[PDB]
């Protein structure tokens, strides 16, 4: 079943499309009937990673304001976390050295974050270049990939990446 | 093959107490958990549950 058990995050605005990636990674599909997260959501699933089985502990949180309370109580804890904006929302990804702070802060300095620059199937809409965000991520030391939870790209390989880097330096 | 729970399926609106929705979602997850005999998800989200109900107690002072 599993050698290794990481708590996981997935953190950001409202919208950036958290949930659609928790659902596009353990279902395999995009999420046809989405709403605003009601708190926090939980999955559960098991990958092989750096020639182990690793079991991810993923709280899905809230994005809305009214539930920062109850979603920061979630980090504590937290070994990996996917920081989420949308590529098509500019007040999303300003958002990112909030959401930054405060989970390096309430989870360790060690907390492993992957920058997902999510819905980039949506090019045409595209408000953060990729070049922008490469250096972001860069400077902060972030992983980084652009991401899709309706097509599935490099969703899966999004938790993969961060699995492997909190395993192996 | 992984496990997602729904979210508190097809029901109330959300609470006006955004600690008290949360409750309710873990509860709910629980009771899938329980369903689909994952005793490992039962005990992670009860150990959740705990401090979940812990923490709104605490807020009522
Ligand atoms: N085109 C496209 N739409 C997406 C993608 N991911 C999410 N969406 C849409 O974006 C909207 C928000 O998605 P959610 O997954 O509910 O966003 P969230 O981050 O969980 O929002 P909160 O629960 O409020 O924190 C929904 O209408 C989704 O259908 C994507 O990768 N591509
Ligand atoms: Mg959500």
């Amino acid at each position: 079943t599993y050698d290794f058990l990481f708590k996981f995050l997935v953190i950001g605005n409202a919208g950036t499309g958290k949930s659609c990636l928790l659902h596009q990674f353990i279902e395999k599909k995009f999420k046809d009937d989405s709403n605003h997260t009601i708190g926090v959501e939980f999955g559960s699933k098991i990958i092989n990673v750096g020639g182990k089985y690793v079991k991810l502990q993923i709280w899905d949180t809230a994005g809305l304001e009214r539930f920062r309370s109850v979603t920061r109580s979630y980090y504590r804890g937290a070994a990996g976390a996917l920081l989420v904006y949308d590529i098509t929302s500019r007040e999303t990804y300003n958002a990112l050295t909030n959401w930054l702070t405060d989970a390096r802060m309430l989870a360790s300095q060690n907390i492993v974050i992957i920058l997902c620059g999510n819905k980039k199937d949506l090019d045409a809409d595209r408000e953060v270049t990729f070049l922008e965000a490469s250096r972001f991520a860069q400077e902060n030391e972030l992983m980084f990939l652009e991401t899709s939870a309706l097509t599935g790209e490099d969703v899966e390989e999004a938790f993969v990446q961060c699995a492997r880097k909190i395993l192996n330096k | 093959e992984g496990w997602l729970p729904l979210s508190g399926g097809q029901g109330q609106s959300e609470d006006s107490d955004p600690l008290l929705q949360q409750i309710h979602n873990i509860t709910s997850f629980i009771r899938q958990a329980k369903a689909a005999g994952r005793m490992d998800e039962v005990r992670t989200l009860q150990e959740n549950l705990r401090q979940l109900q812990d923490e709104y107690d605490q807020q009522q002072t």
